[PDB]
């Protein structure tokens, strides 16, 4: 199925995942398209940030959800 | 806006062979050191130049934990990985780490979920009993941030175009402490930062737990900004 995911400044990620997936693989799949280290990935979704180990299906993420990626910065 | 300048810059090759990527701890230092003296003492050179002689200190305790754990082998550092306890000449400091404050030069509510503008953010900080201590980076860059009532400090241990060495930054307003956050010039709209509040207490000895510690600051500032999760 298809999730859309969006930053803050604007770009959106489309990205082919399957409900029973973790949220750690879904910040997998996001670093294989767009290099961005898991650790400094916070994505949202229904105004929480998402856990690890949870699934997009614990989080009743369906078909073209639209999830929010916040990006922690390395100092 | 006035300036307090240090004798030179995170980069001096005195520092160490991570001269340059200890920014953040530089910041921590900063913000410890205003915490148990005040802010007046430390704004002049020698104690600035005392700050970032700690800082490359702490960088270095810091980079061997990462080590050890294999927390990242990515050479800059995100605030959770700092040491909690911090001791200088100054005192010892334990410290508690607010949830996360990212955003853009104008607040985004994504379904519930704050990510408020810069303004908003220091805003935020300065309805907190004063002063509040902040850590920020934009880009690659740590600045120490002190939101005061009467003037809001920033500490850039780097090179700016108004000073060659780290410096602390004295501004009249929030406007102030933005153009010093977007390095003196315009970038409104690439403009995003990733900053925690950090809520200090002093320590007698370094003899405490960092598990102890947060359960005890949680309990000295009753405060729900500051992150319980962090627990282990
Ligand atoms: N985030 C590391 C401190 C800043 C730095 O390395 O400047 C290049
Ligand atoms: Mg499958
Ligand atoms: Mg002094």
């Amino acid at each position: 199925m298809q999730i859309f995911v969006k930053t803050l400044t604007g770009k959106t990620i489309t990205l082919e995942v399957e409900p029973s997936d973790t949220i750690e693989n879904v910040k997998a799949k996001i670093q294989d398209k767009e290099g961005i280290p898991p650790d400094q990935q916070r994505l949202i979704f229904a105004g929480k940030q998402l856990e690890d180990g949870r699934t997009l299906s614990d989080y009743n993420i369906q078909k073209e959800s639209t999830l929010h990626l916040v990006l922690r910065l390395r100092g | 806006m006035k300036i307090v300048r240090a004798s030179r810059d995170q980069s001096a090759p005195v520092y160490g062979p991570r001269a340059g990527s200890q920014c953040m701890s530089n910041c921590f230092t900063f913000l410890h050191t205003c915490y148990l003296m005040g802010i007046d003492p430390v704004l002049d050179t020698t104690s600035l130049d005392a700050v970032l002689d700690s800082g490359a200190r702490l960088d270095a305790i810091a980079d061997e934990k990462v080590k050890r754990q294999a927390l990242t082998d990515h050479p800059y550092r995100l605030g959770t990985e700092i040491p909690t306890v911090i001791e200088t000449p100054a005192g010892i400091t334990g410290h508690a780490l607010s949830r996360p404050f990212n955003g853009t030069a104008e607040t985004q509510d994504l379904g519930g979920y704050k990510c408020l503008g810069i303004l908003d953010f220091l805003t935020y900080a300065r309805g907190k009993p004063l002063p509040v201590y902040i850590i920020v980076t934009v880009g690659v860059h740590t600045r120490g941030v002190i939101v005061a009532r009467g003037a809001t400090y920033v500490f850039d241990p780097h090179t700016t175009d108004l000073s060659a060495e780290a410096a602390v930054y004295v501004c009249d307003d929030f406007t102030e402490a933005i153009s010093a956050l977007s390095f003196f010039t315009e970038m409104i709209g690439d403009f995003y930062y990733d900053a925690v509040l950090v809520y200090f207490t002093r320590c007698r000895t370094t003899l405490i737990s960092p598990s102890e510690l947060l359960v005890q600051i949680m309990d000295q500032y009753k405060d729900p900004d500051i992150d319980a999760s962090v627990m282990s």
